[PDB]
C-alpha cells in the first residue's frame, strides 16, 4: 500500500524514552528524515560502485558512503553500529 | 526468523533490502549492505529521537513535536551539519538574538 | 612504576596532544601505551597519525588483615596484595564499613597481618567518614591523623571522575607507599550516571577501563583493591579474586559468606561493625 | 500613560516569535497568490490542502532565514534597520 | 495579490529573523523576493505535475521541486 | 540527629523552597540531604538549580522484650533495637497484637527486657486501640495513661501519609526517648492505594523510601521497627534483620515460626494473645 | 453471641455472632447463606438467654432472595411472633452497589430510633461485580465497597448490631475484616457441610449443619 518507517521509528522511540510518544507531525518529520539519509547514502553507494566498475552494492560501499556523507562522530558511531550489525547478523 | 532480528536491529532490514534492488542503484545487491544500511539509519534515528525526547521532557511535554526535533537538531553541531539544508517544516527557528541589538 | 606522560613529549608528541591527554585524563605514558588506538582518536583534536606516533613511541619508552580475624580466616590471613576482592552484598551490609577499617588495617605491620602502607578512598556516595577512620586507627592503636594523612580522599562525581581518580591516585601511590585502595559504591556511579538503557555498554567500557587500572594499581604498588557494589556484577568476577557475600545480623554484627571464590571455599565467618572498628562477632 | 521606549517592543516580538512556529502569512491571501502565480505555467489547475500548507512553509522557512543574513549584513554596516540594499547584498552572497 | 502579503506579516517573519529594526522600503522588496521564489518552486511543481498527467498539484510534487531547488522540506511525504 | 530543614534556610535556599519540600514531606536537612537531586526537581515550583543548592549547601551542613517470653527466648531476648524485624503472617495472627503489646512492652526497664523508650503507632488499617494499650500495661504495670501518652498516634491514610508521618514521627522522636515504631498493615496501603497494575513501581518507590526512612530512625533512636504485613514481600528481607511467620492456634494462643532469620535459626516459640496482653503459650 | 439456632453451628460459633461486628460467610451457591440470613434475621430477635441479641432485625437485599415467608417459619421454629418478625424487620432491596451504601444512611438513621441487633446485606458481593462488570470499573468498585464496609463496621460499632454480609464463591480485604467467616459446602439434599476459614473468636473448624423448613438447623443424618 502506502509504506513509512513509522513503527520502526516508534519502536526506537521506546528503547530512548519509554515514556515518550510522538506527535503525527514529527513522525512525518521522522519518515522524511529517514527516506532523506536513505537516498542519500544509496545514491553515494550507487555512485562508488559505478566509478569502479561493479555490478554489486556491498556493505562495504555502504560504509565508504556513510564516511562520504556523515560529519566526524557520527560518521565513527554509524560505522560501528552497521559493522557490529553485519557482524551479528553474519553468525 | 526476520533478519532485522538476527541483526539485533528494530528497522526492516528486508524492506530496506527490496528498496536498494528496486531504487535503481546497482544490478546487484549483497547480503550485508541492507543490513550496514538499516543499522546506519536506526543509529541516527535513535539519536535524534533521544535529544528530541530530552527536549519534550524540558517542554514537560509527554509527546516530541516537530519544535522538539528542530531545537535537537539545530542545537547539535554534526547533526545540525548533516541536515545543513532541510526544512523541518513547524520547526521554527533557534532563539537567538545578535548582542548588538540588546539594551545597554 | 610509573611512566609520566611527559617523558612522551621528548619523543617529539607536540605539547599540544599531550594536554589533549591530560584532558582526556591520561597523565602518564603507561596510560597512552596500553590503549588502542581508537581511545587516543576520540578525543578532541587528535587525529590517527598523532595516535600511531603516540603508541609507537610509548612503546619505545614502555596478606593484608581485615582485623577481624573470623575474616581473617575466612580469607586466610587477609586480603592478598596485587588482586582486586570483591564483597557483593546487601546495603548496609557493613562494605563502607569494611572499607573505613582496611583503610586503616592496611597501615597496620605485615607482622600484624597489614601492608605497611597507605589507604586510598575514592568515595562516591557521600559516606566517607574520617571519624570512622580515626576510630579504627585508634582501635588497631594506630594514629588516625595519619590514617587521614594516609588516606588520600576525594569524592568521585561521576564514572569519569572516578576513573580520572585513578590517574591522580596513581601518579599519588607512587609518592607514598599504599597497600589500599578503596572506591565505595563503585557501581553506583555506573548505574546513575549512565541511567539510560543505550548507555550501557558506554558505562561497560568506563567500568572495564576503571577495573584494569585497579588490577594495574594493585599489580604496581602491592596495593589491595576493595570495591563496594549495591545489589538493586558477573563482569567483576572475572576481575575479583574473591567474591564474598555479606549479610547483616541484627545489631552492629554482619554476617560474611564466600559466595564465589576460584580458590577459597564457599564459607561463612562472622563478624562485627564496632565504633571503633570492623571486629570480630561477639554474639 | 505608558509608552515603551523604541526598540523594547520590538525585542519583545523577536523573542515571542523565535519562541514559536506558527505560520505568520495569512492564509488565504497566500493560496490566492499560489493560484494566481501557478496560472501563468499551467491552465486548469487545482491544488490539494497540503501543497499549497507546504508551499507555505517552505516560503516562511525562506523569508526567515534571509532576513537572519540580512540582518548580519545590516549589523556588518553598523546599522540595527535593515535596508533592501542588505537583501541585495544577502542574496548575491547566497547566488541567488 | 501579492499585496495581501501585508506589512505586519512581513514584520513578523522579520521578528523571526531576528530583525530589530525595519526599513519602510523594506516591504516591497520583500514581496518582490518573494514571488520570485515562489514562482520558481511553482515552475518546477506543476511540471512535475503535468509529467504524471494531472491537474491538481500534490504536496510531492511541491516536494520535489524543492529538493531539486536544495531547499528540503520535511514532514509532508 | 535530625537537622530541620530551617537551618537550610541560611545557607541561602530561599524560603518558598523550603516550604515546598516541606509540603512535598520534608522536614529536615537530613531530609533533603539523603535524597537524590530527582526527588526535589520533582516537587512543584522546584528547578535543577535550586535541587543543586540545595544538595551542596545540605553536604555543608550535613533487646526489647516481647513480653512473651517464649518469643523473647526465640529472639534471643527480644528485638535488637536499631534494626528492622519484619513477622509476615496470616492475617489475625497477632501482628497488630503483638504491635499493641510492644507499644507497651518497649516502655519497660531494659533490666526487664524493655527499651525504656516511648513507642510509635501509625495505623493503616484502623485497628489502633487505646485500650488495647492501657490493657498491656496494665499488664505489665505500666501506666496505660502514659503509654497512650508515650503513644503519639495518628492514622496514616495513605502511603504518602503513611511516609509523612515519619517525618513528623522523626522530628517528634527527638523530643521525647522512643523505643518502638508501629507500622500496622504497612502494606496494606501500597495495595489498596495504588491498585493498578502500571503504578507498581510507584508503590515500589515509595515504599522503599518509607523502608529507608523506618532503617534511618532505629538508627538514630535506638528504636524498633516494627510493620504488619498482610499475604493475600521479598523486598522487605533484605530490610527486615529478622522475619517471623505467625499462625494461628485455636483460642488466642499463637504459633509463631522463624521463616527467615539470617541470625536466627528458623524455629518456632509458642505465644497467646490475652485480654491484657500478648503473652506466653498456656495451652 | 447471636444464637443461630443449629447447636452445631452454636457450637462452632461458641455460643453465636459477636454483635457490633461484621460476620461474613463465603461459599459456593446454594450452600445456605440466605437461609442463614433469614434465619438470624429472626434469632437476632430472640432474647439473649436464648443466645440472641434482643434487637430487630434489617434485611437489605441484593439478589431478590428476601422471602418473609422464611422470616415466619423461623420465628414459628424458635416460637417468636412471626408477624412481630416482619414487623421487627425493616427490609428494602439495595438496588445497587451506591444504592446498597445509600440504605445505610437510612439505616443509620433508623437504627437509632429502634435497638436492632442484626444488619442483613445479602449478596453484598454481587453487586459490586453486576453493577461493576467492567475491568477498568473494577477500582470503582472497590473504592464504594471500601467506603460501605467503614460504614458498616461504623454502625455495628454504633448500634452494637451485628452484621452479616454474604460472598459468593464462584475483596481480600474482607477475610481480616469479616469477625467470623463460615466456609460452605454442600452436602447433598438440603444439608450443608460448614467449615471455618478464618475466625478472630472461633477456631479454624467445621461443624455439620442442615437447612429445614422451620430454621438453620444442626445436620441430623
Amino acid at each position: 500500500r502506502k509504506e513509512s518507517y513509522s513503527i520502526y521509528v516508534y519502536k526506537v522511540l521506546k528503547q530512548v524514552h519509554p515514556d515518550t510518544g510522538i506527535s503525527s507531525k514529527a513522525m512525518g518529520i521522522m519518515n522524511s528524515f529517514v527516506n532523506d539519509i536513505f537516498e542519500r547514502i544509496a545514491g553515494e553507494a550507487s555512485r562508488l560502485a559505478h566509478y569502479n566498475k561493479r555490478s554489486t552494492i556491498t556493505s562495504r560501499e555502504i560504509q565508504t558512503a556513510v564516511r562520504l556523507l556523515l560529519p566526524g562522530e557520527l560518521a565513527k558511531h554509524a560505522v560501528s553500529e552497521g559493522t557490529k550489525a553485519v557482524t551479528k547478523y553474519t553468525s | 526468523k526476520t533478519r532485522s532480528s538476527r541483526a539485533g536491529l528494530q528497522f526492516p532490514v528486508g524492506r530496506v533490502h527490496r528498496l536498494l534492488r528496486k531504487g535503481n542503484y546497482s544490478e546487484r545487491v549483497g547480503a550485508g549492505a541492507p543490513v550496514y544500511l538499516a543499522a546506519v539509519l536506526e543509529y541516527l534515528t535513535a539519536e535524534i529521537l533521544e535529544l528530541a525526547g530530552n527536549a519534550a521532557r524540558d517542554n514537560k511535554k509527554t509527546r516530541i513535536i516537530p519544535r522538539h526535533l528542530q531545537l535537537a537538531i539545530r542545537n547539535d553541531e554534526e547533526l545540525n551539519k548533516l541536515l545543513g539544508r532541510v526544512t523541518i517544516a513547524q520547526g521554527g527557528v533557534l532563539p537567538n538574538i545578535q548582542a548588538v541589538l540588546l539594551p545597554k | 612504576g610509573p611512566q609520566p606522560i611527559s617523558r612522551l613529549e621528548q619523543c617529539g608528541i607536540n605539547a599540544n596532544d599531550v594536554k589533549k591527554l591530560e584532558e582526556a585524563g591520561f597523565h602518564t605514558v603507561e596510560a597512552v601505551a596500553y590503549a588502542p588506538k581508537k581511545e587516543l582518536i576520540n578525543i578532541k583534536g587528535i587525529s590517527e597519525a598523532k595516535a600511531d606516533k603516540i603508541l609507537a613511541e610509548a612503546a619505545k619508552l614502555v596478606q593484608i588483615t581485615t582485623g577481624s580475624k573470623e575474616l581473617d580466616k575466612l580469607l586466610q590471613g587477609g586480603i592478598e596484595t596485587g588482586s582486586i576482592t570483591e564483597m557483593f552484598g546487601e546495603f548496609r551490609t557493613g562494605k563502607t564499613q569494611i572499607c573505613h577499617t582496611l583503610a586503616v588495617t592496611c597501615q597496620l605491620p605485615i607482622d600484624r597481618g597489614g601492608g605497611e602502607g597507605k589507604a586510598m578512598y575514592i568515595d562516591t556516595e557521600g559516606t566517607f567518614r574520617p571519624e570512622r577512620l580515626l576510630a579504627v586507627a585508634e582501635r588497631y592503636g594506630l594514629s588516625g591523623s595519619d590514617v587521614l594523612d594516609n588516606v588520600a580522599y576525594a569524592r568521585a562525581f561521576n564514572t569519569d571522575h572516578q576513573t580520572q581518580l585513578l590517574y591522580q591516585a596513581s601518579a599519588m601511590m607512587v609518592e607514598s607507599r599504599y597497600a589500599l585502595l578503596i572506591v565505595d559504591s563503585a557501581t553506583a556511579l555506573y548505574r546513575t550516571d549512565y541511567s539510560g538503557r543505550g548507555e550501557l555498554s558506554a558505562r561497560q567500557m568506563h567500568l572495564a577501563r576503571f577495573l584494569r587500572m585497579l588490577l594495574r594499581l594493585a599489580d604496581e604498588f602491592g596495593v589491595a583493591v576493595v570495591i563496594t557494589n549495591q545489589v538493586v556484577g558477573n563482569i567483576i568476577a572475572h576481575a575479583s579474586t574473591t567474591r564474598l557475600y555479606l549479610r547483616k545480623g541484627r545489631g552492629e554484627t554482619r554476617i560474611c559468606k564466600i559466595y564465589d571464590s576460584p580458590c577459597l571455599p564457599e564459607a561463612e565467618a562472622m563478624f562485627a561493625i564496632n565504633a571503633d572498628g570492623v571486629g570480630d562477632a561477639k554474639d | 500613560p505608558h509608552r515603551y521606549r523604541p526598540g523594547t517592543v520590538a525585542l519583545r516580538e523577536i523573542r515571542r516569535y523565535q519562541k514559536s512556529t506558527e505560520l505568520l502569512i495569512r492564509k488565504l491571501p497566500f493560496q490566492r497568490l499560489v493560484r494566481e502565480i501557478a496560472q501563468d505555467f499551467k491552465t486548469d489547475l487545482r491544488f490539494q490542502s497540503s501543497a499549497v500548507m507546504a508551499l507555505q512553509e517552505a516560503c516562511e522557512a525562506y523569508l526567515v532565514g534571509l532576513f537572519e543574513d540580512t540582518n548580519l549584513c545590516a549589523i556588518h554596516a553598523k546599522r540595527v534597520t535593515i535596508m533592501p540594499k542588505d537583501i541585495q547584498l544577502a542574496r548575491r552572497i547566497r547566488g541567488e | 495579490n501579492i499585496q495581501g502579503i501585508t506589512k505586519p506579516a512581513i514584520r513578523r517573519l522579520a521578528r523571526r529573523g531576528g530583525v530589530k529594526r525595519i526599513s519602510g522600503l523594506i516591504y516591497e522588496e520583500t514581496r518582490g523576493v518573494l514571488k520570485v521564489f515562489l514562482e520558481n518552486v511553482i515552475r518546477d511543481a506543476v511540471t512535475y505535475t503535468e509529467h504524471a498527467k494531472r491537474k491538481t498539484v500534490t504536496a510531492m510534487d511541491v516536494v520535489y521541486a524543492l529538493k531539486r531547488q536544495g531547499r528540503t522540506l520535511y514532514g509532508f511525504g
